[PDB]
């Protein structure tokens, strides 16, 4: 029949296509910045009463 | 998980004295996880681009 089954020849391999499960997008949540709330007191600058 | 045949019978107490499971015994499972993460530094303030 043209059909031995010796040959290890194990063709390439198949294209995965699509994923059986779809995967959800959650939301970017990012963090503090350059104005994150820091202490950093180098003034504690003086209030003139005006009265 | 699955639990041993020695921890479900040290679970219920009545061993002997000097055996550790003379009382009933109670078991807790706990998990940890290690992952990776990247903190960016910038003008004097920290903070997780990412998160």
């Amino acid at each position: 029949g043209a059909n031995p089954f010796r040959p290890p020849l194990a063709h390439q391999g198949l294209s995965k296509a699509h994923v059986v499960k779809t995967a959800v997008s959650v939301a970017n949540r990012s963090a503090g910045a350059e104005p994150f709330v820091t202490r950093n007191d180098p003034r504690a600058l003086a209030m003139e009463l005006a009265n | 998980v699955t639990m041993s045949p020695e921890s479900v019978v040290a679970a219920a107490g009545g061993g002997n004295n000097n055996s550790g499971y003379n009382e009933p015994q109670r078991f807790a499972l706990v998990v940890i996880a290690v992952n990776h993460n990247v903190i960016r530094i910038m003008n004097g303030s920290m903070g997780f681009p990412i998160l």
